[PDB]
């Protein structure tokens, strides 16, 4: 339920 | 103003916020460096430990036999005269600069040549840590770190975000109201034995082309240009980028960096990236180039 801020714009 | 600090570990961001409160904020007084000694101390002595391991693995001999004893002696011993002693003459050894010249073959402090050339100032037993002494000691930054400042009528939010794992909601109140985003970037990073170089470039990607940064100045700080500069005299930037067919010169090298990550734009059209070459530990080129980005935030 944790990411990073780059997984987080990666997101679709 | 809401400002965002990224980048990779280690690309400077906690160094520019020490920039922002010797430069806004009254800066460091002795009493506040003399809480860095300890991490001086510190980092000269993992520094030095992490050439002298690295001998072994990549299997370089001293240059004198009798640093063997030194070296083993280093070891048990870890800032007293002793220690001093056993490291000013592990430094100065051939064999143990024969393994930091290769230093971009395992993982060593970029400030090590820094302190262990000043040892002499810093082993001293009344040795106050001078500001750049501090802008150069290397302590991990977990968890996001804010700071706040006034310049030209202009109240800063600067929030230095890692590389730590949250909440999408915590990444949500994180990421609004963000007036600009500076992404920094270690130049120096190019040889490292994927590119950490290209992990930077996927990272910067992500930010230049989201959406929601539209109307976000994005402002991209190529660091270390200092040690860039040093390493692209011996180290090419093929290395890096072997598809490069430039000259090794500081300014070529530097300019082809530049445009990889410019190129990752995919709006250069309708969105601008304002780039800069910076060298994060020297306060007046620091000075410079964030009175150059408040500029861009006025206008
Ligand atoms: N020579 C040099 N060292 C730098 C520069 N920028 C940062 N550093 C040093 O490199 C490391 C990056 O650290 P900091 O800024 O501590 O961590 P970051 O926020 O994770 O990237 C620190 O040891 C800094 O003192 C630069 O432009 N030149």
């Amino acid at each position: 339920s944790r990411v990073t801020w780059y997984d987080f714009l990666m997101e679709d | 103003v809401k400002l965002l600090l990224l980048g990779a570990g280690e690309s400077g961001k906690s160094t520019i916020v020490k920039q922002m409160k010797i430069i806004h904020e009254a800066g460091y007084s002795e009493e506040e460096c003399k809480q860095y000694k300890a991490v001086v101390y510190s980092n000269t002595i993992q520094s030095i430990i992490a050439i002298i391991r690295a001998m072994g693995r990549l299997k370089i001999d001293f240059g004198d036999s009798a640093r063997a004893d030194d070296a083993r002696q280093l070891f048990v011993l870890a800032m007293t005269a002793e220690l001093a002693g056993v490291i000013k003459r592990l430094w100065k050894d051939s064999g143990v600069q024969a393994c930091f010249n290769r230093s971009r073959e395992y993982q060593l402090n970029d400030s090590a040549a820094y302190y262990l050339n000043d040892l002499d100032r810093i082993a001293q037993p009344n040795y106050i840590p001078t500001q750049q002494d501090v802008l150069r000691t290397r302590v991990k930054t977990t968890g996001i770190v804010e700071t706040h400042f006034t310049f030209k009528d202009l109240h800063f939010k600067m929030f230095d975000v890692g590389g730590q794992r949250s909440e999408r909601k915590k990444w949500i109140h994180c990421f609004e109201g963000v007036t600009a985003i500076i992404f920094c970037v270690a130049l120096s990073d190019y040889d490292l034995v994927m590119n950490r170089m290209h992990e930077s470039m996927k990272l910067f990607d992500s930010i230049c082309n989201n959406k929601w940064f539209t109307d976000t100045s994005i402002i991209l700080f190529l660091n270390k240009k200092d040690l860039f500069e040093e390493k692209i005299k011996k180290s090419p930037l093929t290395i890096c980028y072997p598809e490069y067919a430039g000259s090794n010169t500081y300014e070529e090298a530097a300019a082809y960096i530049q445009c990889q990550f410019e190129d990752l734009n995919k709006r250069k059209d309708t969105k601008e990236i304002y780039t800069h070459f910076t060298c994060a530990t020297d306060t007046k080129n620091v000075q410079f180039v964030f009175d150059a980005v408040t500029d861009v935030i006025i206008k």
